[PDB]
DNA sequence: GTCCTATCGATCTTCGGAAGAGATTCAGAG
DNA sequence: CTCTGAATCTCTTCCCGCGCGCCGTAGGAC
């Protein structure tokens, strides 16, 4: 057994029992391997930019009769890396270069080119790149593309009751949904006439398509219907009985011959009669003329002699018609079999709607129904009809759509073309008619086998296609008209349409979300959201219980708990922990192979429609350490049904008890106990915790923290193994070991940590070291904590000591009462960093300046600016302080002032300048910083190679060919001028001094390039001269009104900040830190929070025994004994750990991190039994009831009965109150109508909205209302007369008439509608 | 308007008029230059099709756009509907002198107060503050007082605490379904930043305290203060508008405390002695000499208001408990002690409070309600009424009840395994076997909770009502009655599929114990349905109330008595057998339509237009009356309104 | 690079809203 | 031959507050 060097510092005591056979996949492979799938070229041309290019090129005009064609593409390295790009505020992007070859043919000749011109990689655009954290950077702002989930291409059959006609019956419908191009709907009319339409246009008679494919009705009838024949021999019109065509229906008429009668008139027909029908060989039989007089004919019948019609396919027969046509010599008359149950006549019925004659008349009807007002025309019509279904420019089932289609038509194969074909539509019709004949089933729409995930690497491939589609339309024309003589490919194309397409996508699409960089969980659970909304999806306002609800295939694929309750429940889901995207995009999830009777430890991923074909055991099911099930019969799910089945009947097993959830819920301990309301609100509140100041560890967790904090990319992780060379909380630098070094390198990995910086939500993000100088580290160890982490565990909140009890009502209803001790400790203080910016311009009156020489203001304000016109770093500032002394010509003091209300310390400034514009000493101050920071880190390589190279001189001197009359005092390349002879050592000296010079020249260009990065200005917007951004850090504390939450979806405002003496304290005199209310636990059934408290209490107790054993100077062998006795506690828990191997050093180093509570894991559905919590509390010296008697610090009286006390984990949420408290006396008003502005970002007035006005009207209160909506609001006179009457204290109003109502009058009178006020 | 740098905001109409005027410039040209019919029919079409845009863009074949297919908002799009003047700016509009904050509970408030932050009061009341600094002559005028407020000088608070000293401020949450959703309170100043609201009133707002923001408005004029104090002040609104039922209905912790205070425990310290009054009952409690729920006898006095309305005071021994003696001290002097002499719970105390309003009236009732609140909080504290997992009680018969029912389900299965029962019958009987198990588990668990308390009566054990923590909360009506405790420790029971059809194998577990993965996953088909319903419903409910006020708003009570003799007839609603509502629900407080006779003949009982107030409806309940004819607003023959008598009792008064 | 003039007058606006009601379109017949 | 039934089309409605976040005419000709 082994633990990595960052595990072996706080080995979380694990209570899990099921052995985790599959370790959690890298939590963002959803995203990264999607974008990698876009960005890689791939000669198997599907997927990626290359697939899109090969979707358009080769490209040509017929009249140009020449082409240009895509050869290959290259993607250059990005002009600025992520860190610098995120400073400079551009987007992190890469230049796209494409080998286009233009080919010039000739007339008359064979096509052999007159010339062709490979343009040496024409520039095509700048595609953004994904950062390894899975995020794009789009205008310095960091953005995330959520995966979409939408209806896969294919064919889908559907039906409903009551939603249509409601006379008990149901109507059936088929759709073909291509990936790109037109939708085709087939549907029956109630009277089972069949109809078709494109793109939800008008309804058409369905055979209009078969007509359009030029089947005659005779052929259609041979495609759809079974034949029944009459042979006019042995007697007039004998009949071809196929026996099985009579079963269950009544023999209402005479059928007999030759010996035993099968079934006489009026009786059902059955098997024994059919067998007698077979044994008599009923190949022809006598039937009454009423039977033939029922028929509809199959085939066309002219009279050959007159040459003229008597009957036609699907025309209906009668005795006299039969007589004349058989009399005309047509001795075989042929018709259809149409039993109403099994063979309904729907296509013949459709031929009774049909207005068409044949192909052309249908194409006429198509073109007139689709493009009303354009002329139909034989040469023109096909340029509609073919581009509906048969042409690549406008119809495309991708490979997934073809697969799904073929699977539903039960085809043998799935390598198929993306267009339809005649037989491809006909098969849909046949399958739809089988459904109406009752012999088939409709698909469940909302099934994760019918909806597939699209992620970034596919949405961007489509938007890039829209680009190439608009270049198609330009380049075809330019090629067709062009001379082909001077044009080269970089004339043929230009980037602007591609760049528009892709930049608008990544910038502004409904799915290019601005990342919730709130804390490391919220980064991740956002990068793996599954969204039903957006382009090609549904809409949040326009769906109902059919899709919001969970479905049985969600299990293991989508988390049922973690969805953002509100107007879009379940239109957003979170992709479950273990789930994965299949090749095609369907969600698939890993299961264990059950081989005969033993659970084999191999995992097969199952998609949602493989799963229904097996029976799959629930993850809890026990096994015998050989791996046979222990239970003789076991719970499994099967076909959405679940039940018990035999041992060795079951065929797959779940991989882990965590498989059903997302990371967002998988982090709740004891989830096994909570109402799924309160699980949901928990798993939504964890992603809102703001990173507190001094974050640590949850004492009770699930062991998922060790993964969320690492995979979220925000802790800095050791890229290669080695030893820590230096640390200073800004840099960490690692001497990588030679077993993982690359041979020419210096061999030294710096990590410049990010310090105090705004998150996208204004919380700070300073990384801090966890290493010590000279400490060893191994690849993948956490070197530095992120925000909200410590030692690499996720740590959103603080393990506050809580007791559950009423307290004089301060924790009524939900509220949290808090002791002053928590605020004094800086437990929940949090740092909020704002960014304020002053732009400056080349305006129409002339160019602005930044200066201290501001007009109309004296040193009373300017004392905080430097001499340049920017605030000093470390200035502490408040409302109205001038941060940046901008001024405008013709001079106007327009300068950046700190907005009202806010306050903070100015932690940093940045300065950006156009080209050809002068700097200033705060630009030179920033240059001095950044230059020096680049140069230092470069020197720490050049120094290391210089030292190595002079050793490489010294050693092969000192070992042999010594010249050491004096040695180390000398400049170690002046060592060359010593008198060594022209034996090889002097030539080694000369060569290695040339290697030393070239080592200098190497950095002599590397530092020049770096300084050139810093020396330059930046790509400002048009009009601006320069911009400066100034950052205010605020250390906000905690106060009444702030919100805190547990993990269990318990939440409250904190209501009072009680002084320590008022907190309850125990029989040992320690006060409780928080007092939660009890009644919420039964009333909202989230009792898992109690077991977290008790297990938390035990967690404190073990640290309590350890801390005592470190204050007392216990020897390690006794201390190790107690720690070991803690890890081995419980049943056959999964984990094993041997402090015997920890070398004493690391036992003390471990104890020094347990000494405030042993951290515990309670994996989600696999937790501690109660009997193991008691066992831990007994190992501490604690009361196993979990409860303690408490006393009230207001009197020292005892409380009656003990109360729960223990260490809950509590999160401060980002809804803290000073960010919401607001009030307005008077200030701005809007221009169009004079009502007040609305906001906090503007000094706004609260909306006395519509419902409040009914509320006043429902008291008698008329004067209040009159005021509220005029004098206080709108009447431009009355409010200034009111204000003066109030300062005069007159308490009287003059109410007038609101100016918004006069706006209405003019806006009506701006129609030709004379509205007017009237007098009497 | 210009925006960020030298760019005009795309100001839609000016793009529409621009279309028109361009087209008109061309059409004047091509008319005067005398173009042929086909050309002028072109421009004339394009002009008509442009003025079409300017009036009501998008009633055309397609709305015209100037961006990524954003339709430009035309005039008629400015008038109508949810973003247009009538709803957006006329009917309700933003207002000055307002602010908002997170509310938080303030237990010490008297019912009429709320605390609001000094920062807000100072930024809200500014006009009134200037109206004192000039009146002190301490500031020269606005120009100085503005600065003197900005500097936040030491005087200003003593001025503020004179400005505000009794100026009602209006607090309302949003949405605000009903009149009780805006109320006025006298403010009291606070150091923090939250609005301290009164505990009992949070229920009216449906203000939970979990971070639920609330807006405040100052009324400016004298008339707005007189309306606020007379009508909207919380003391004037103890009743619902909708039904004769209090809205001050006690907060869960208050009723928990009063339940705990008034129980009897058959063994206690100081049990069985005899006392001369509540005061020495309290000395006995507070010194720790008697336990609060100990049995005792006390001398009591109580008061009754006679047939005239004047007090008769009476005195007796009473047999009771220490805590019922202490609680009697809070009741105003006119109620009978028989209302307190019982272990109180949420229904029992609501009627307590209601009877106070019945007998004394409003002004004592609001103070009595305040005292109840303070009392319940204080004894609920001493009670230490915690919750703890050792207090979840599982009846061990549960194990047998499953192990029995499982085989009987397998009997239904074995018949099915022999074809001996139909595919419908197998299912619809199995789910009834699970129901028969579930009722038994629930019944055994409620018996076990009551069973957990038994104690030595100085010799031999005897049982009493269980002090088990979760059972106090159910049996008191604080929170979480039968349907919750059943799930916490009984069984979770049957669950339903998405299409409502029932699961063949229930959740026989409960949240004290673990759900396995499947039981949990099926559990979410419940809860996610219930959340989808909430988020989906909250639209249609609002569109319903809109349609209603916007049809009802034309009515006002406008005559005293329209003079009808017509009306409609009220009976208990008798259906499905028994009566689902008695007559005293329907008829109370309407006026009689016609003379109401004695059951029988010729004896009249109520004159023909008398309000049937409570003493009349109790009288009808003394009689064998079944049907009563009353006036109803549908029959009131007032034109353009309703007469008062036809409407009858005002429920809030 | 700036200023002025115009929109697919050589396509393709999205299927995944329901409803609920009206205006407007057609049966079986006196 | 069109008169009362019914049939397909479009129009209109869809909680209240609130807080962030960003993003914001183009193309051609002189
Ligand atoms: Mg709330
Ligand atoms: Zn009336």
């Amino acid at each position: 057994m082994v633990y990595s060097y960052t595990e072996k510092k706080r080995i979380r005591k694990d209570f899990g029992k099921r052995p985790q056979v599959l370790d959690v996949p890298y939590l963002l492979s959803i995203q990264l391997d999607s974008f990698q799938k876009f960005i890689e070229q791939d000669p198997e041309g599907q997927y990626g930019l290359e697939a899109a290019f090969r979707s358009v090129f080769p490209i040509q005009s017929y009249s140009g009769n020449s082409e240009l064609q895509y050869v290959s593409y290259r993607l250059g390295e990005p002009v600025f890396d992520v860190q610098e790009c995120q400073i400079r505020g551009v987007t992190y992007s890469a230049p796209l270069r494409v080998k286009l070859r233009l080919v010039i043919y000739e007339r008359e000749a064979p096509e052999g080119t007159v010339k062709d011109i490979k343009e040496q990689e024409v520039y095509m655009g700048e595609i953004p790149l994904m950062t390894d954290n899975g995020t794009f950077v789009i205008n310095g702002t960091e953005r995330v593309i959520v995966s979409q989930l939408h209806r896969s291409p294919g064919v889908f059959f559907d039906s409903d009751k009551g939603k249509t006609h409601s006379s008990g019956k149901v109507l059936y419908n088929a759709r073909i949904i291509p990936y790109r191009g037109s939708w085709l709907d087939f549907e029956f009319d109630p009277k089972d006439n069949l109809f078709v339409r494109i793109d939800r246009r008008r309804k058409l008679p369905a055979t209009i398509i078969l007509r359009a494919l030029n089947y005659t009705t005779e052929q259609i009838l041979d495609l759809f219907f079974e034949k029944v024949i009459f042979e006019i021999r042995d007697n007039k019109l004998q009949m071809e009985l196929v026996p099985e065509r009579l079963r269950g229906e009544t023999a209402s008429f005479d059928i007999e011959a030759n010996g035993k009668v099968y079934v006489e008139k009026g009786r059902r027909i059955t098997a024994r009669h059919i067998r007698q029908l077979e044994k008599d060989d009923v190949k022809l039989i006598e039937v009454p003329v009423e039977y033939i007089a029922g028929k509809v004919v199959a085939k066309d019948y002219i009279d050959e002699s007159t040459g003229e019609l008597i009957c036609a396919a699907n025309m209906e027969l009668s005795l006299d018609l039969l007589a004349k046509l058989s009399q005309s010599g047509h001795k075989r008359i042929e018709t259809l079999f149409t039993n109403d149950l099994d063979h309904g006549p729907y296509i013949s019925e459709t031929l009774r709607v049909d207005p068409t004659n044949d192909r052309l008349s249908a194409l006429v009807e198509i073109y007139r129904m689709m493009r009303p007002g354009e002329p139909p025309t034989r040469e023109a019509a096909e340029s509609l009809f073919e581009n509906l279904f048969f042409s690549e420019d406008r119809y495309d089932l991708s490979a997934v759509g073809r697969m799904k289609f073929n699977r539903s038509l039960l085809r043998e194969e799935i390598e198929g073309s993306g267009i339809l074909s005649k037989d491809d539509i006909i098969d849909v019709m046949k399958k739809l008619i089988d459904i109406r004949n009752g012999k088939g089933e409709v698909d469940d729409i909302d099934h994760l086998g019918n909806r597939r995930i699209r992620s970034v690497g596919e949405m961007a491939e489509n938007q890039f296609r829209v680009g190439l589609v608009r270049v198609e339309r330009a380049v075809k024309e330019r090629l067709s008209l062009g001379d082909l003589d001077t044009l080269m490919p970089q004339d043929m194309i230009n980037a602007k349409p591609i760049s528009a397409a892709v930049k608008e996508f990544f910038g502004s699409s409904q799915l290019s979300q601005f990342m919730d960089q709130n804390n490391p969980l919220s980064e991740i659970t956002h990068k793996r959201r599954i969204s039903a909304l957006g382009p090609g999806g549904l809409t949040r306002e326009r769906a109902g219980f059919e899709v919001r609800d969970v479905h049985p295939t969600h299990y293991g694929r989508v988390c049922p708990i973690e969805t953002p309750e509100g107007p879009n429940i379940g239109l957003i889901n979170s992709l479950s922990v273990y789930a994965q995207t299949n090749e095609y995009g369907f969600l698939e999830t890993p299961y264990r192979k059950v081989t005969d009777g033993v659970v084999t430890d191999e995992i097969h991923y199952l998609s949602a429609i493989e799963e229904g074909n097996y029976v799959i055991a629930q993850a809890n099911s026990n096994l015998d350490e050989e791996g046979h099930f222990v239970e003789d019969l076991v719970t499994c799910r099967s076909k959405g049904e679940s039940s018990l089945f035999s041992r060795d009947q079951v065929d797959y097993m779940d991989v882990s008890t965590q498989q059903v959830v997302s990371v967002g819920a998988s982090l709740i301990p004891f989830l096994e106990h909570d109402d799924a309301n309160r699980a949901l609100m928990g798993a939504n509140m964890q992603r809102q915790a703001v990173p507190t100041l001094r974050a640590d560890k949850p004492l009770v967790g699930t062991g998922m923290e060790r993964a969320v904090a690492v995979d979220s990319g925000v802790t800095a992780v050791a890229k290669r193994g080695g030893v820590v060379q230096y640390v200073d909380a800004s840099r960490i630098v690692i001497k990588v070991n030679e077993d993982e070094m690359y041979p020419g390198e210096a061999g030294i990995d710096i990590y410049n940590l990010t310090k105090y910086t705004r998150s996208n939500q204004n919380t700070c993000i300073n990384q801090m070291p966890c290493v010590s100088l000279g400490e060893p580290v191994e690849r993948g160890d956490v070197l530095a904590d992120g925000p909200s982490t410590d030692l690499g565990e996720l740590a959103l909140g603080q393990n506050m000591r809580v007791a559950f009890m009423p307290w004089n009502g301060y924790n009524f209803e939900d509220s949290i009462l808090v002791s002053e001790r928590v605020v004094q400790e800086d437990r929940f203080t949090t740092i909020h960093i704002q960014e304020l910016a002053c732009v400056s311009r080349d305006t129409k009156l002339g160019p602005e300046e930044i200066t201290a020489d501001i007009p109309n203001v004296g040193e009373a304000a300017l004392s905080k600016l430097d001499e340049s016109g920017i605030v000093y770093i470390g200035a502490e500032v408040t409302g109205g302080d001038i941060l940046v002394g901008k001024v405008t010509p013709k001079v106007k003091d327009s300068s950046l002032r700190v907005p009202n209300g806010v306050s903070g310390t100015v932690i940093d400034v940045q300065v950006f300048t156009r080209d050809g514009v002068e700097k200033d000493k705060r630009a030179l101050e920033i240059e001095e910083m950044q230059l020096k920071q680049a140069k230092k880190d470069l020197s720490e390589e050049l120094q290391i190679l210089e030292a190595g190279l002079f050793s490489r001189i010294r050693a092969v001197l000192v070992a042999g060919g010594v010249e050491a009359e004096k040695l180390d005092k000398l400049p170690r390349d002046r060592w060359l001028e010593l008198g060594l002879t022209d034996e090889e050592k002097q030539n080694q000296l000369e060569q290695l001094a040339e290697q030393y010079d070239e080592l200098k020249h190497e950095f002599e260009k590397k530092l020049e390039a770096k300084r050139r990065k810093i020396t330059q200005g930046d790509d400002l917007a048009p009009g601006v001269l320069k911009i400066v951004k100034v950052y205010l850090a605020v250390k906000r504390r905690i106060q009444p009104g702030d919100k805190m939450a547990g993990r269990h979806g318990n939440k409250g405002v904190i209501s009072k900040i009680n002084p320590i003496e008022d907190m309850p304290y125990d029989e040992n005199g320690t006060p409780v830190d928080i007092v939660l209310n009890p009644l919420g636990v039964p009333s909202r059934m989230n009792i898992g929070q109690i077991l977290e408290t008790h297990l938390g209490m035990a967690a404190k107790g073990i640290g309590d025994k350890i801390n005592a054993m470190l204050k007392q100077q216990q020897e390690v062998a006794k201390l190790r004994e107690f720690i070991q006795r803690a890890y081995d506690l419980g049943a056959d828990v999964r984990q094993k750990v041997d402090l015997s191997t920890f070398s004493d050093e690391e036992v003390m180093r471990l104890a020094e991190n347990l000494r405030k509570g042993m951290p515990i894991a309670t994996p989600v559905f696999d937790g501690a039994k109660e009997a193991e919590i008691k066992e831990l509390l007994k190992l501490g010296d604690l009361p196993t009831s979990g409860q303690i008697r408490l006393y009230d610090g207001r009197t020292g009286e005892q409380f009656e009965r003990p109360v729960t006390v223990g260490y809950m984990y509590m999160l401060k949420l980002n809804h803290l109150v000073d960010d919401k408290m607001h009030a307005r006396s008077t200030g701005s008003y809007s221009l169009v109508t004079q009502q007040p502005l609305g906001g906090k970002a503007q000094f706004g007035g609260q909306r006395f909205g519509e419902m409040e006005v009914w509320a006043l009207e429902a008291y008698g209160a008329a004067y209040t209302l009159q005021e509220m909506l005029t004098v206080k609001s709108d009447d431009v006179n009355g409010r200034t007369k009111m204000y003066k009457n109030i300062v005069d204290g007159n308490h009287q109003m003059e109410p007038g008439m609101p100016e918004s109502f006069n706006v209405l009058l003019k806006e009506i009178r701006s129609l030709g509608i004379n509205i007017e006020l009237e007098d009497e | 308007v210009p925006l960020d740098g030298g760019r005009f905001a795309t100001s839609d109409l000016n793009d529409l008029y621009r279309r028109v005027i361009n087209r008109n410039n061309r059409l004047k040209r091509l008319l005067d230059l005398a173009a042929p019919d086909i050309i002028v029919r072109n421009e004339k079409r394009m002009l008509q099709e442009a003025v079409d845009a300017l009036l009501d863009n998008g009633r055309r074949g397609r709305a015209i756009t100037g961006s990524n297919k954003r339709p430009l908002k035309s005039l008629a799009d400015m008038i109508k509907g949810k973003q247009g003047r009538f709803r957006q700016n006329l009917l309700g509009k933003r207002v000055d002198y307002s602010g908002r904050s997170v509310i938080t509970v303030g237990p010490y408030l008297r019912l009429h107060q709320c605390g609001l932050p000094k920062k807000m009061a100072l930024e809200l009341f500014k006009p009134f503050i200037y109206g004192k600094l000039e009146l002190r002559g301490l500031a020269t005028t606005i120009k100085a007082a503005k600065k003197m407020v900005e500097r936040e000088e030491a005087v200003v608070w003593d001025i503020l605490d004179e400005v505000i000293r009794e100026h009602p401020v209006l607090l309302n949450r949003a949405p605000t379904l009903h009149r009780l959703g805006i109320q006025a309170f006298e403010p009291v100043l606070i150091e923090g930043k939250a609005i301290q609201l009164h505990p009992l009133v949070c229920a009216a707002y449906n203000a939970d305290f979990d971070g639920d923001q609330m807006a405040v408005h100052v009324p400016l004029t004298l008339e707005a203060q007189l309306e606020a104090r007379a009508l909207m002040m919380s003391t004037n609104n103890i009743l619902s508008p909708a039904n004769g039922e209090p809205i001050i209905v006690p907060s869960q912790d208050v009723v928990l405390g009063l339940y705990y205070m008034t129980r009897d425990c058959v063994n206690a310290k100081g049990e069985g002695m005899v006392l001369t009054g509540p005061k020495e009952a309290e000395r006995l409690y507070r010194s720790g000499l008697a336990s609060l729920h100990a049995r005792v006898k006390v001398r009591i006095t109580e008061y009754e208001k006679d047939a005239n309305g004047e007090l008769v005071a009476k005195t007796s021994l009473k047999d009771t408990t220490v805590g019922r003696a202490i609680l009697w001290m809070i009741v105003p002097k006119g109620l009978p002690y028989s209302i307190v002499n019982q272990a109180l719970g949420k229904k029992a105390i609501s009627k307590m409070l209601n009877t106070c309003y019945r007998i004394l009236g409003l002004k004592p009732t609001v103070i009595f309600a305040d005292q109840i609140m303070y009392t319940g909080f204080a004894y609920a504290a001493r009670s230490g009424a915690s919750v703890g997992i050792d207090d979840m009680v599982i009846p061990e018969k549960k194990h047998e009840i499953i192990s029995e029912a499982e085989a009987e389900v397998a009997e239904i299965q074995e018949q099915f395994q022999s074809g001996l029962v139909t595919a419908g019958e197998r299912y619809n009987k199995v789910i009834d076997i699970w129901a028969a198990a579930n009722d038994r588990v629930s019944k055994a668990m409620m018996d076990n909770l009551q069973t957990e308390t038994v104690i030595n009566r100085d010799g031999q054990e005897e049982k009493q009502v269980s002090f088990n923590s979760i059972y106090m909360m159910a049996d008191s009506g604080a929170r979480g009655s039968a349907a919750q405790i059943r799930q916490l420790a009984g069984m979770r029971g049957l669950m339903a599929k998405p299409d409502g059809s029932i699961i063949e194998t229930p959740i026989t577990a409960n949240f004290r114990e673990g759900l396995n993965v499947l039981q949990y996953f099926i559990s979410t088909h419940g809860a996610r349905k219930g959340l989808a319903d909430t988020a989906l419903k909250t639209a249609n409910s609002g569109y319903l109330t809109r349609r209603l006020v916007d049809v009802a708003q034309d009515l006002v009570v406008t005559e005293d008595d329209c003079g009808t003799h017509e009306g409609i007839m009220m009976t208990p609603v008798i259906e499905g057998g028994d009566v689902k509502e008695p007559l005293r629900d329907r008829v109370l407080g309407r006026v009689t339509a016609e003379d109401v006779l004695k059951p029988g003949t010729a004896d009249i009982l109520v004159p023909r237009n008398t309000l049937l107030h409570e003493q009349w409806c109790d009288l009808l309940e003394e009689n064998s009356v079944d049907a009563v004819k009353v006036r109803s607003v549908v029959s009131c023959d007032t034109d353009f309104g309703v007469c008062a008598h036809c409407y009858g009792r005002d429920l809030a008064r």
